[PDB]
């Protein structure tokens, strides 16, 4: 093989370390069409040859965008309560406003002051998410659907577009941001990069919570106070204490 | 549905269901009328 | 722990295989050995790997050489501290 | 060789004349594998009159030393006759 | 690159192969120097040698394992037992010779591995087997007799 | 080139159209059931995917889906085991008294007086005594409660559903292509490190955070309902540190290469735990961690999508010497295109592994309160022995199948396979001679001892009192292992097993393990085992080597792998195919395994199992093996007749079932003789007369009744013979061990 020179040139223009991890196999299908395409695929999962089931370029790209958005929401939700509590804006102590102590994991702590118990909340959550996710999936299977059957008049904004990850109709794109194709591509790149950073941040928050038993903001402040001592290597002695 | 009912009508399926029904009937007869050594009418 | 004998041995035992494989002294993802195992063959680029290093030292080479160096260093350190030295 | 067709070349004497150079190295405990084997051979009778009893130190020492010597002999013969492992 | 396994006498369509066990120089020499593979030696002498060796090696088993092994007179009893065994295998040889050699037929020739024509072994004949059988009796009985003498002599034993 | 996931979308539609058409997979079963032979042929070729299609891709897909279905079935079985242990068992009560309460996990309904089978096991519970060892396994895992068993059962049901869905998905939705299955390098790399290595590491982690604390508290003596829950130990280094002080340092010693600090829970002691009688859980944790690291390292040798790695084909083709001509060339093509060759290799090693497992498990009891449970020990040993023997016979069968169908002379020229096939006569003749020599010098010794004993000459027998046949080699190896600690294993505190020698390990008044002395009887039985194994190997190897051709039949390969014969010509060619060789090998394997299990049972009941009364060890049979196992009469009287009184006197008690099966099995076995000594012609003519009787009353069926084929007759006879014999031994063993254990 020995790469293709011209194909590698595109990845080289991306900058950073996007070149030391690219390969000739990945460059055969990663031509930069999709936003965030930096030629990274050492395992060749998005190879269109022999694709099927859930291992397809369309499904994988859609899943990556969905994960990006969910991770951005998760990271913002992981940092907002602790930051607001550390400043005294909300009537919750910083150790009680941690994300893993809200009630998601009762053994790790739970907030027993909600308007109703977490299990019933999950029941309502399951019904609502079932509706939303099932409609989104049916739209992915049949793009023209979801806008034909009556749905209290909301079906008028479920027409979608060609790309399942970017419906952006009357509701999903209220402000009509990114009117030109180039601007939309740039904004999509921003969204993909932010979502990837949020995914990495969410995984880091989970790891830190398991190893430090504290919140992300608390970990950042303690690391800033003493970086040489408060770090991964310095916290190996006490991981679940 | 027709193919499923046709499969259920095959010799092995029907044989196992018939044997199971007969065995169940005999077991319940012996459960409600146990130790029937002779035909006492 | 930093700057100790164990740290020095681990760092050296991990970095040496990396420099060896980069200067054509240890097998990598481009240069392999024949059936004998002691004769390095010319670099072959059939794997399609790409890297910015002038000699072609890819990332897979870093992972493989680092893993081997870590295994050797761990064994050396354990043998040294389990025998009286170190 | 003079007789047979034995591929055991005369130049291959390094097998049996080099294995002791490595088996004589001390192993911390006792004094050395070959040293202990030779001492047992010269002490627990000259491996001919009476006997090494049942399961003695001499038995394990002899078995281990012969195991190493035989493996070195055969592997070296294979390697030498294979010409840098040309097979 | 050497192939130690070759077809028998280069012919690959004969039910036999040449291996370092069958075509080994030392093995071939030792096997060829046995009294059984002597086409030019009288069958009687070869039979005497074979009988002597067999009779001598046949005493030991009964000496150390016979029913009367725990008695001082075990050597004599065993000498007699070996004599009986030799006589039995003697009648076996005679029966085999009388059944095998009873007719004549224009058999095919015999050649060596190189291709040199050689006559058939005289042992494979009516008179050849009889002479070999007679020598086996004298040698077999002598071997058993010598087995008893070795027990009495032999300072080590 | 380049390992990747290649899959075909929706290849087979999901419907019941073919469910209503039996015999759709076979082309020869399309003319309908004209005779009753069609019904048997429908089941005899259901899983013979090689005949249903000529495409290797479809065969591979069928095998993959069948594997998923088998996994689902195994998961259902596991779920049932856990559910029964959680709802119809006395596990909770057994935990408080594991030395007196007999494990039970089955309860029968009262219908026809069968409620007598609900034995008084203990702990206010009535049920059937189980010998699977599940209670010991659960205790070693720290289950403690019944809710955990129920949760495991539900999880197993979910896993079974997932397995079935996976099979359906991979056969009807996303079916992998042939090139995906032929990735032996990737498959080996994932099965070595990702499967074995990762599984061992995960089990070690569970043992460290769940098994070690719970079991330590149980051994020290604490009520099971008072021990902290597993999560309280897995997520609290303070309590776990209270139990294991090395944990106060966290993970720092592991990353600083100061592993010695972890010596409290990562020991290399040896022997068995004197409280429970099993292996030290810390030693097992250390073992699993070491093997996990080894497997993970081994899972990085084969080359895949990168330059690094080795090539199986390159390694195989590079191993050739002067005595093997071409060498291993062509083996890679055989193992990457023939499923039968892989099945043969896997079955052989799999059965051998099962046998090794049986040996290592009785020698070194790995679970707590397992050695003192004689019933469980004997049952596990015998079960694994039978599984291993069956798998080995199957390996020989599939080797013959490959040699008949997938063999190709153009691809195997002057290689190992060709050279082996070119001198099969020498191999078979030498194996036949060694089998005869072993049979003589092994069975004739027993016959000689019997004759001497009957003649009033015990001084002429091959016993420890007269002509001794001491196994000096085995005794030397045993003593070497006994002296290993502190010498050839300085970091070992004790030997691997107490059988090598030493003191007696007894738990709850019963001997858990003790030195096993080897004498003349052991020498004789070991040579008997060698002889039987050699004969079985001779039969299987002869079938595999002559499956293609032979001097009698030069075109045996054309007739196929499974055919009855080649007519009565040439004197007779009955049972000349490879299938028949497997048919005979099954009988010989049964004989070998039967003698092996008999030897194990008698040896453990006479020199190991027993009770300690501060004055010595009172074995179950009093040690009569060392003085009676040298004759056949001793085996018939002191073992078969003496130990059978437990099964023939079980009527009217809880073990009555064992007394019933014991007889039933005897029937099935004898029943097999009808199919083994008969022929097809007799039954066909008898069926002709019965058919005439049916026609006389207008009740003859259109599906013309036919006698079972010659091959089917042999298969039925062998199946019934082994079922009857194995079930007889099973009933005898279980009744005897449950009545005196
Ligand atoms: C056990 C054997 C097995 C094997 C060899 C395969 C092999 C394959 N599967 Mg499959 N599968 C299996 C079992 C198996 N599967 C089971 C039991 C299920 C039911 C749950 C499925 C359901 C399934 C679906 C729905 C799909 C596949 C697909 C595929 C193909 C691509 C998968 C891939 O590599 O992408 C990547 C693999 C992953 C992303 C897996 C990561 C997520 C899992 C949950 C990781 C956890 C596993 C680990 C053991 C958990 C440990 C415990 C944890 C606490 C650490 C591939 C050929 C895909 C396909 O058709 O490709 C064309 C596809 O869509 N499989
Ligand atoms: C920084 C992260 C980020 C970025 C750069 C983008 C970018 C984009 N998104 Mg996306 N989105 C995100 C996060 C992000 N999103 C998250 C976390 C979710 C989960 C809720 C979504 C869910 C989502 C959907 C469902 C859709 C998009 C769409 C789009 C595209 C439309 C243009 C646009 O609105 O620009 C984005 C502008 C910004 C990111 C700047 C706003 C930043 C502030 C803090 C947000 C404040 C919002 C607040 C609730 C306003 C309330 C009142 C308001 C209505 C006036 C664009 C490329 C649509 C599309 O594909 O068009 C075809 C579309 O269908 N997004
Ligand atoms: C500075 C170099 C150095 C030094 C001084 C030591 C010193 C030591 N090593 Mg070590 N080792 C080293 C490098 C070194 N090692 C490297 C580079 C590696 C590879 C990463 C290893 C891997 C290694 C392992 C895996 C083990 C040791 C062990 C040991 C100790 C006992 C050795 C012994 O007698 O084995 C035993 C002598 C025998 C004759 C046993 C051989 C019998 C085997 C089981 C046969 C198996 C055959 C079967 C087919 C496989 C010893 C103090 C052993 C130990 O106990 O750790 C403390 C041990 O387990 N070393
Ligand atoms: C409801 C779901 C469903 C349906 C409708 C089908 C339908 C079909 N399948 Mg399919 N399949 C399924 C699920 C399903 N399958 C699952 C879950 C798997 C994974 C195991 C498979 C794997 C599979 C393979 C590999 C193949 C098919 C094939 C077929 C086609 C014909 C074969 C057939 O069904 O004969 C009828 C089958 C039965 C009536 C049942 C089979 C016997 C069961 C599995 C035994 C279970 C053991 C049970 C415990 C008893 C053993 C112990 C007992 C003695 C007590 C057919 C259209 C074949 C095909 O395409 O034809 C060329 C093909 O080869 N299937
Ligand atoms: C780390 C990766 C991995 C793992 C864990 C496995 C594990 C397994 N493989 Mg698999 N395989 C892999 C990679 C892997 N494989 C790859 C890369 C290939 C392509 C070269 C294959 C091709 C392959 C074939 C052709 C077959 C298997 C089979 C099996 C099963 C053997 C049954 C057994 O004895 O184990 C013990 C059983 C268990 C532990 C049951 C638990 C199962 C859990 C869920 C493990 C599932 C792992 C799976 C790979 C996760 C990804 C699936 C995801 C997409 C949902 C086993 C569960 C055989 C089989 O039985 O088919 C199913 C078989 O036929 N594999
Ligand atoms: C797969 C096996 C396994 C698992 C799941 C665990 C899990 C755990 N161990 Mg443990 N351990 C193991 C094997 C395992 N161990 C073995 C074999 C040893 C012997 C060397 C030890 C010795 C050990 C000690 C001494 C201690 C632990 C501790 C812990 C707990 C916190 C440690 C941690 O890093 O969090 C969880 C770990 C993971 C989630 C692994 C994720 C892998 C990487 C790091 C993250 C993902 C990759 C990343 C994104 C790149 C945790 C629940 C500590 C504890 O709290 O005691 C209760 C503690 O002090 N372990
Ligand atoms: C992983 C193990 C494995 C696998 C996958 C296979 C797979 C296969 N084998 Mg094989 N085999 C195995 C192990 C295995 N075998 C073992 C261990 C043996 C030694 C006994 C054999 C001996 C063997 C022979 C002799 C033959 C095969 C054949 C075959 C092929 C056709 C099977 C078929 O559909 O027949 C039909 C399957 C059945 C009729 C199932 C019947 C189950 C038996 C008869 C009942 C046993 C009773 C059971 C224990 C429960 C008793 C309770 C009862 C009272 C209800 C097939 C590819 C045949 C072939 O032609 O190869 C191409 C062939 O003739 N095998
Ligand atoms: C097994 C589990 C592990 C999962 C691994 C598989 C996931 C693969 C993800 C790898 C990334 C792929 C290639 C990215 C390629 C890539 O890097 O992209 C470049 C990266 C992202 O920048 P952009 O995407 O904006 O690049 C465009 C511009 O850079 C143009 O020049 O920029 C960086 O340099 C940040 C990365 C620094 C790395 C952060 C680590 C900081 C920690 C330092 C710690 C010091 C001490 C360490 C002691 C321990
Ligand atoms: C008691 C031992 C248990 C094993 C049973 C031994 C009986 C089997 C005898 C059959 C021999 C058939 C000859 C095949 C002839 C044959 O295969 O051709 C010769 C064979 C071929 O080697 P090549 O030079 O072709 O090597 C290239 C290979 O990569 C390709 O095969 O080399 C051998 O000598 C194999 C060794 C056979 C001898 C095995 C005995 C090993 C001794 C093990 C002793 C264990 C106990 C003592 C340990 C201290
Ligand atoms: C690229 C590539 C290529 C090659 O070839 C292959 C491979 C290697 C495979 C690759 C890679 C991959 C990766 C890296 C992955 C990763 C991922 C992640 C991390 C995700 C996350 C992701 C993440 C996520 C989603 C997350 C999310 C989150 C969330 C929702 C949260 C939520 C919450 C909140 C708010 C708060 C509260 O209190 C709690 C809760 C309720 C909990
Ligand atoms: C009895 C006998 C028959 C006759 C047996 C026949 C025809 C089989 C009869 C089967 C009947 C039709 C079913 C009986 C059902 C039983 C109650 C249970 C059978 C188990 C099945 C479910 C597998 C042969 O055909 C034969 C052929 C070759 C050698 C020996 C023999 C042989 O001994
Ligand atoms: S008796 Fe039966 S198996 Fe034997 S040759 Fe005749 S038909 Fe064939």
């Amino acid at each position: 093989e020995g790469a293709d020179l011209a194909k590698v040139e595109r990845v080289a223009k991306v900058g950073g370390l996007y070149k030391n991890f690219t390969s000739g196999q990945a460059l055969s299908y990663l031509d930069g069409t999709l936003p965030g395409d930096f030629g990274f695929d050492p395992l060749g999962l998005c190879d269109p040859e022999g694709a099927g089931g859930f291992i397809t370029p369309e499904w994988l790209s859609y899943s990556e965008v969905i994960h990006c958005r969910w991770a951005m929401l998760g990271a913002a939700g992981f940092l907002a309560p602790e930051i607001l509590a550390t400043a005294g804006l909300i009537p919750a102590t910083p150790e009680e406003a941690v994300w893993f102590r809200s009630g998601v994991i009762p053994p790790a702590g739970q907030y027993g002051k909600y308007w109703m118990d977490p299990y019933s909340l999950f029941w309502i959550e399951a019904i609502l998410m079932n509706f939303a996710e099932l409609k989104r999936w049916q739209d992915f299977k049949e793009p023209g659907s979801q806008s034909k059957q009556y749905f209290l008049g909301l079906e008028a904004v479920f027409g979608g577009s060609g790309n399942p990850a970017y419906p952006g109709g009357q509701w999903f794109n209220m402000l009509n941001l990114g009117k030109t194709p180039e601007e939309m591509k740039k904004l999509q790149t921003n969204e993909i990069r932010n979502g990837r950073l949020a995914m990495i941040a969410c995984l880091g928050c989970a790891a830190q919570g398991v190893m430090t038993q504290k919140g992300p903001f608390a970990n950042l402040l303690e690391h800033l106070a003493d970086p040489v001592s408060n770090n991964l290597l310095g916290n190996l002695a006490t991981i679940l204490k | 549905m027709k193919d499923f009912t046709t499969y259920l009508s095959t010799a092995p399926v029907l044989t196992l269901l018939s044997v199971t029904v007969v065995a169940g009937l005999l077991i319940e007869i012996n459960r409600f009328f146990p130790d029937a050594l002779i035909a006492a009418f | 722990y930093l700057g100790s004998t164990t740290n020095q041995i681990m760092v050296l035992s991990t970095f040496l295989p990396l420099v060896a494989g980069r200067f054509g002294l240890a097998p990598t993802s481009t240069r392999h050995t024949n059936q004998s195992g002691i004769k390095l063959l010319p670099a072959e680029k059939s794997a399609g790997l790409v890297s910015n290093d002038p000699a072609g030292f890819n990332a897979v080479d870093v992972l493989a050489l680092g893993a081997l160096g870590h295994i050797l260093g761990c064994g050396i350190v354990l043998g040294l501290k389990s025998t009286g030295n170190l | 060789w003079g007789a047979y067709e034995e591929p055991l070349s005369l130049v291959a004497g390094f097998l049996g004349w080099f294995a002791p150079s490595n088996i004589k190295v001390p192993a911390f405990g006792n004094e050395s594998l070959f040293g202990a084997f030779h001492a047992s051979m010269l002490e627990n009778l000259a491996n001919f009159p009476q006997g090494p009893a049942l399961t003695d130190k001499f038995w394990i020492l002899m078995i281990t030393w012969h195991l190493g010597l035989f493996l070195a002999l055969t592997l070296g013969n294979i390697g030498q006759a294979a010409r840098k492992q040309g097979y | 690159k050497v192939q130690v396994v070759q077809p028998v006498n280069g012919d690959p369509f004969i039910g036999m192969l040449e291996t370092p066990v069958t075509s080994s120089p030392a093995i071939a020499w030792y096997l060829s120097n046995l009294p059984a593979y002597r086409t030019g030696v009288s069958p009687l002498l070869r039979g005497v040698e074979i009988g002597l060796a067999h009779g001598y090696l046949l005493v030991g088993p009964f000496i150390k394992l016979g029913p009367l092994r725990d008695v001082e007179n075990v050597a004599e009893i065993v000498g007699c037992i070996n004599g009986a065994a030799t006589v039995l295998i003697l009648t076996l040889c005679l029966a085999y010779g009388a059944v095998t050699f009873q007719g004549e037929g224009p058999q095919v020739g015999v050649k060596t591995l190189s291709g040199r024509s050689i006559p058939r072994d005289p042992l494979q004949s009516a008179d050849g087997w009889n002479k070999f059988t007679a020598g086996f009796a004298v040698g077999g009985l002598s071997g058993a007799a010598w087995g008893y003498l070795c027990t009495q002599i032999l300072p080590y034993y | 080139k380049k390992v990747k996931i290649v899959v075909d979308r929706n290849p087979v539609a999901t419907n019941f159209e073919k469910w209503a058409k039996p015999g759709h997979f076979s082309r020869t079963l399309s003319k309908g059931p004209t005779t009753t032979t069609w019904i048997w042929n429908l089941h005899a070729d259901a899983h013979d995917f090689d005949t249903q299609t000529s495409d290797l891709e479809e065969i591979s897909r069928k095998v993959f889906s069948a594997h998923f279905g088998q996994l689902g079935i195994i998961f259902i079985w596991l779920s049932g085991m856990y559910f029964h242990g959680a709802r119809f068992s006395n596990y909770e009560a057994w935990l408080t008294d594991p030395t007196h309460i007999k494990p039970s996990a089955q309860v029968v309904w009262p219908i026809v007086g069968q409620e007598i089978l609900n034995a008084d096991v203990g702990g206010g519970f009535q049920g059937l005594q189980i010998t699977s060892g599940f209670f010991q396994l659960w205790r070693a895992a720290g289950i403690t409660s019944e809710l955990q068993l129920y949760t495991t059962a539900i999880g197993a049901l979910v896993m079974a559903a997932a397995m079935f869905f996976a099979g359906w998905f991979h056969y009807h939705k996303a079916a992998p292509k042939l090139e995906w299955f032929q990735n032996v390098e990737s498959m080996l790399n994932h099965h070595l490190g990702g499967l074995l290595g990762l599984g061992s590491l995960a089990w070690a982690g569970h043992q460290i955070h769940v098994s070690l604390p719970i079991n330590k508290l149980l051994d020290a003596g604490v009520d099971p309902k008072e021990i902290p829950l597993p999560h309280e130990f897995t997520l609290n280094p303070e309590l776990m540190a209270q139990l294991y002080p090395s944990f106060s340092k966290g993970l720092a010693p592991f990353f600083t290469l100061d592993w010695a600090q972890y010596s409290d829970f990562l020991t290399f002691q040896g022997g068995l735990n004197p409280v429970t009688g099993g292996l030290w859980l810390t030693d097992t944790v250390h073992h699993h961690l070491a093997i996990a690291v080894l497997f993970l390292i081994a899972g990085h040798q084969y080359r895949t999508n990168w330059g690094i790695g080795s090539s199986l084909k390159e390694i195989l083709e590079a191993h050739k010497g002067p005595f093997t001509g071409e060498g291993h060339k062509g083996l890679y093509e055989i193992l990457t295109t023939s499923w039968h060759a892989q099945l043969a290799i896997n079955l052989a090693l799999f059965g051998s592994l099962s046998i090794i497992v049986a040996h290592h498990m009785y020698a070194m009891p790995p679970y707590p309160y397992l050695a003192t449970d004689y019933g469980t020990q004997l049952s596990l040993f015998t079960h694994h022995m039978w599984i291993g023997g069956f798998c080995i016979v199957g390996a020989g069968a599939h080797a013959a199948i490959f040699m008949v169908r997938d063999y190709d002379p153009t691809n195997n020229y002057n290689n190992l396979l060709d050279r082996v096939l070119r001198h099969r006569d020498a191999i078979i003749s030498h194996l036949n001679w060694v089998c005869i020599f072993l049979g003589f010098h092994s069975f004739g010794l027993y016959i000689h001892n019997d004759t001497m004993s009957a003649l009033g000459r015990p001084q002429d027998m091959f016993s420890d009192t007269a002509i001794q046949l001491q196994p000096v080699f085995a005794q030397w190896v045993q003593n070497t292992h006994f002296l290993a600690p502190g010498f050839t294993a300085p970091n070992a505190l004790a030997s691997t097993s107490p059988s090598w020698g030493g003191d007696v390990v007894a738990v709850g008044g019963k001997v858990a393990m003790m030195p096993i002395s080897l004498g003349t009887a052991d020498f004789l039985v070991h040579h008997i085992h060698a002889f039987t194994i050699h004969v079985t190997v001779l039969i299987l190897l002869k079938g595999v080597l002559y499956a293609r051709s032979s001097r009698l039949i030069p075109d045996k390969a054309n007739l196929g792998f499974r055919f009855p014969c080649d007519g009565p010509g040439r004197g007779g060619t009955c049972q000349v195919s490879a299938w028949d060789h497997v048919f005979l090998g099954l009988f010989w394997m049964y004989n070998s395994i039967s003698i092996v299990i008999f030897h194990f049972s008698w040896k453990m009941q006479s020199d190991v199992w027993g009770t300690v009364s501060a004055n010595g060890v009172s074995h179950i049979t009093g040690g009569n093996f060392a003085q009676s196992a040298n004759t056949i009469n001793g085996w018939l009287r002191d073992f078969l007749w003496a130990q059978s009184s437990q099964v023939i006197q079980s009527y009217g008690s809880a073990l009555s079932a064992y007394g019933l099966i014991f007889l039933g099995a005897h029937f099935v076995w004898a029943f097999s003789l009808m199919f083994l000594f008969s022929g097809r012609g007799y039954w066909q003519e008898l069926i002709e007369s019965i058919v005439w009787a049916h026609n006389k009353l207008k009740v003859a069926p259109a599906i013309q009744p036919r006698a079972l084929s010659i091959t089917q007759g042999r298969a039925v006879g062998v199946a019934h013979y082994l079922l009857g014999g194995i079930a007889t031994t099973w009933s005898f063993f279980l009744a005897r061990i449950l009545a005196v254990g």
